C-alpha cells in the first residue's frame, strides 16, 4: 500500500498552484502534479477532476519525504472547506479529508493544535509558526494580550482589526478572549490578500493570522511598510490518521532534515524576504 | 503510577538549591507575592535530598495536576544530557536513564532530534529555541562563520558542553572536523562552569541554547550572545515508546501554549529586566 491519496491547499509560499501547459498537460519541471475536482454546477454533485501543477516549501518537503520514506502519492486540493474546523461536530477541509479516510495525509501550512490532534496524528512540526500581528509600520501595540485588543471599547477611537474566519487563529481567539472575539467579527477578511489591502489603504489597524505567513508576507512588502510586532507558539505538522503506520518514518526523516541542512536550504530558497 | 523523573541543573529551567537544615525548602516568593513552588530532587552515586524549581519543575507540576500522577524527582547521576557512545553502543546521561528504566519521564531543556528519537518518544515541543553564542561583553564576533572559529588558535577559545547533542554533531560532521580539533582541548562538563569560564576571560565563546544563553545575558551585564539563532529546533518531554502517557502528555502541551500557561512561564522564569 505504497501509493497515497495526499491532500494539499493552496497558500503561499507553501504551496502554489499554476496552470498545466496547455498542449502538453505536463508538468513542468520542478512542480507536481495536483489533481482538483470542480463542479459543472451548483446544483450537482457532478464535477470533474481538472489537472493544475503544485509547488512550494510544503510541496518540496513532500517530494524529500517520498524519496526518504519510498511511497509514490497522488495529491489532490481539498474542495469542502479549507485547513479544518469542527462544524456541528463533523470536521472539514484538511482535517476532514484524513478524519474520514479521503486522505491518507494533509502536507500544507496545517497548524497543529490540541482540538485536531484528538482527531489525527501529527508529526513534529517542519516549520515554526504561531499568531502574530501585522500593522503598519508606527503602530504601537505590545502584541495579542494588548487591551487595545482585549478591551477596544475604552479606547476612542476603537482599533479596527481582524482575521481570516474558520483557522486556528479564530479557533484560538475564541476560545481564549470572548469579547475580543466578537468584536473582531465585524472586521472579518475573506483571505490574506484582501487583509494586506485593507492594512495597506487605512481600512484595517491590524491582522491578526499565521505568523509563518505574516513574515513571508512582512519580508516581501513593497515599501516595508507593514511589519510584525508569535503568541501560542506551535508549528505545521503533517497530518496523518490515527495510528498512521507512515508517522515513524515521516517523523524521523523530517528531523533528519533538519539536522542535515537541507530544511535551511529550502527555508533559503522559499522564504527569504527583503524586509 | 509514581513516575520517577529526571531532570538536570541548568538555570532557569531547574535551579537546583541545599534543603536547609529539617529536610524542607526555603520559603520564596515572586515579585508579585506568588509562592515559588519547590519540590524534593535527590542527586549525587551518593545520593543527597536538594531542592529543584524553575521553568520545567512547574511544567511538571502543571502535567501531574493536569493528567493525575505523582512523581518521585532525581537529578541525572551524570549530570548529562545524552549521547550514544562506542562502548557496541549505548546511551549516557538522561537519554541512558530513561532507556534502562532509572526514569520514566525526562522533564529538562532536552532537544529534539532524529538520534534520539529512534529510541525514544518526545512530546511536541514545550519551548522553541536554537543555538546561539555567548561571548564576554568587550567580544565583537560575527557568529559562527566568523574567522577566529573557522580558523582556530590558541588566541581565541571556544568550547561546548561535553555529551549534548551539540557535543557530538561537531564530532560527526566533516566540516566542523578542525572546529572540534579545537573545541576538544576545551570542552567543559556543564553549562554553568562554561559560563562562569568567560566571565572570567578563561573561555572567549560558549556554543549553547539560546533559551539558557539569553537568559544569561539578560541577567548578567557582562555578557551577550552574537550571530543569529541558527539549529532552530525545540525542547520536548522524553518517554520510552511504550509509555501510556505520550499522547495525554502532547495533548497537554498543546493547550498550555494556546490558553497562555507556556507564555505565563516566561513572563516568570526567562524574561527578566537586569540588563
Ligand atoms: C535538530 C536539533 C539539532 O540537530 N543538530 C544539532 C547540533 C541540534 C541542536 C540544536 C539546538 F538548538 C540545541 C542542541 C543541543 O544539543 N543542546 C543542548 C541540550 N539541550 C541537549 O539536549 O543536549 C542541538
Ligand atoms: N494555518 C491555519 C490557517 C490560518 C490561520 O487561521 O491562522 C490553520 O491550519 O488553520
Amino acid at each position: 500500500d505504497n501509493h497515497l491519496s495526499i491532500v494539499t491547499l493552496e497558500e503561499a509560499p507553501f504551496v502554489i498552484v499554476e496552470d498545466i501547459d496547455p498542449l502538453t498537460e505536463t508538468c513542468v519541471r520542478n512542480t507536481v502534479p495536483c489533481r482538483k475536482f470542480v463542479k459543472i454546477n451548483n446544483s450537482t454533485n457532478e464535477g470533474m477532476n481538472v489537472k493544475k501543477c503544485c509547488k512550494g516549501f510544503c510541496i518540496d518537503i513532500l517530494k524529500k519525504l517520498s524519496r526518504t520514506v519510498k511511497f509514490t502519492y497522488d495529491l489532490y486540493l481539498v474542495t469542502n472547506g479549507k485547513h479544518g474546523k469542527k462544524v456541528n461536530n463533523v470536521w472539514n477541509g484538511m482535517i476532514g479529508e484524513v478524519v474520514y479516510q479521503r486522505a491518507v495525509m494533509a502536507v500544507g501550512s496545517l497548524t497543529i493544535n490540541e482540538e485536531r490532534s484528538e482527531v489525527v496524528d501529527f508529526s513534529v512540526p517542519f516549520v515554526e509558526t504561531g499568531i502574530s500581528v501585522m500593522v503598519s509600520r508606527g503602530t504601537q501595540v505590545t502584541g495579542l494580550s494588548d487591551k487595545k485588543f482585549q478591551r477596544p471599547h475604552d479606547y476612542s477611537p476603537p482599533f479596527r482589526f481582524g482575521t481570516v474566519p474558520n483557522g486556528s487563529t479564530e479557533r484560538n481567539i475564541r476560545n481564549n478572549y470572548p469579547y475580543m472575539h466578537q468584536y473582531m467579527t465585524r472586521f472579518n477578511q475573506r483571505g490574506v490578500e484582501d487583509a494586506l489591502v485593507s492594512l495597506k489603504t487605512g481600512k484595517l489597524d491590524a491582522f491578526i493570522y499565521d505568523a509563518a505567513v505574516l513574515n513571508y508576507k512582512a519580508g516581501r512588502d513593497e515599501g516595508c511598510k507593514l511589519v510584525t510586532i508569535i503568541f501560542a507558539t506551535t508549528g505545521y505538522g503533517i497530518a496523518l490518521q490515527k495510528g498512521s503506520p507512515w508517522k515513524r518514518q515521516i517523523d524521523l526523516a523530517l528531523l533528519q532534515f533538519v539536522g542535515d541542512g537541507e530544511m535551511e536550504e529550502l527555508e533559503t530558497l522559499w522564504l527569504t524576504g527583503i524586509c | 503510577t509514581r513516575l520517577k523523573i529526571v531532570t538536570i541543573h541548568q538555570e532557569p529551567f531547574v535551579y537546583v538549591k541545599p534543603t536547609l537544615s529539617d529536610g524542607t525548602c526555603k520559603e520564596e516568593f515572586t515579585v508579585n507575592g506568588d509562592p515559588v513552588k519547590k519540590v524534593i530532587c535527590t542527586g549525587p552515586r551518593h545520593t543527597v535530598p536538594q531542592c529543584c524549581y524553575g521553568f520545567c519543575i512547574d511544567l511538571l507540576i502543571k502535567l501531574a495536576r493536569t493528567m493525575n500522577f505523582t512523581y518521585e524527582v532525581h537529578l541525572v547521576a551524570d549530570g548529562k544530557f545524552g549521547t550514544q557512545e562506542r562502548v557496541k553502543k549505548e546511551w549516557n546521561g538522561m537519554m541512558g536513564e530513561l532507556l534502562s528504566g532509572q526514569a520514566d519521564m525526562i522533564v529538562a531543556p532536552l532537544t529534539i532530534n532524529n538520534e534520539r528519537a529512534q529510541y525514544i518518544e518526545f512530546s511536541k515541543p514545550f519551548k522553541y529555541q536554537g543555538l546561539t553564542i555567548l561571548v564576554k561583553k568587550g567580544t565583537r564576533i560575527t557568529g559562527i562563520n566568523d574567522p577566529r572559529l573557522r580558523n582556530p588558535s590558541d588566541k581565541f577559545i571556544y568550547a561546548t558542553v561535553k555529551q549534548s547533542s551539540v557535543d557530538i554533531y561537531f564530532r560527526r560532521q566533516v566540516e566542523l572536523s578542525t572546529m572540534y580539533r579545537h573545541m576538544e582541548k576545551h570542552n567543559y562538563e556543564s553549562a554553568a562552569e562554561a559560563i562562569q569560564a568567560v566571565r572570567d576571560n578563561k573561555l572567549h565563546a560558549f556554543i549553547w541554547d539560546s533559551a539558557v544563553l539569553e537568559f544569561e545575558a539578560s541577567q548578567k551585564c557582562d555578557l551577550v550572545t552574537t550571530g543569529e539563532l541558527f539549529f532552530r529546533s525545540g525542547f520536548g518531554i522524553g518517554m520510552r515508546k511504550d509509555s501510556p502517557w505520550k499522547q495525554n502528555v502532547s495533548l497537554s502541551i498543546l493547550k498550555s501554549h494556546e490558553n497562555g500557561f507556556m507564555e505565563d512561564l516566561d513572563k516568570t522564569w526567562v524574561r527578566y529586566q537586569e540588563c
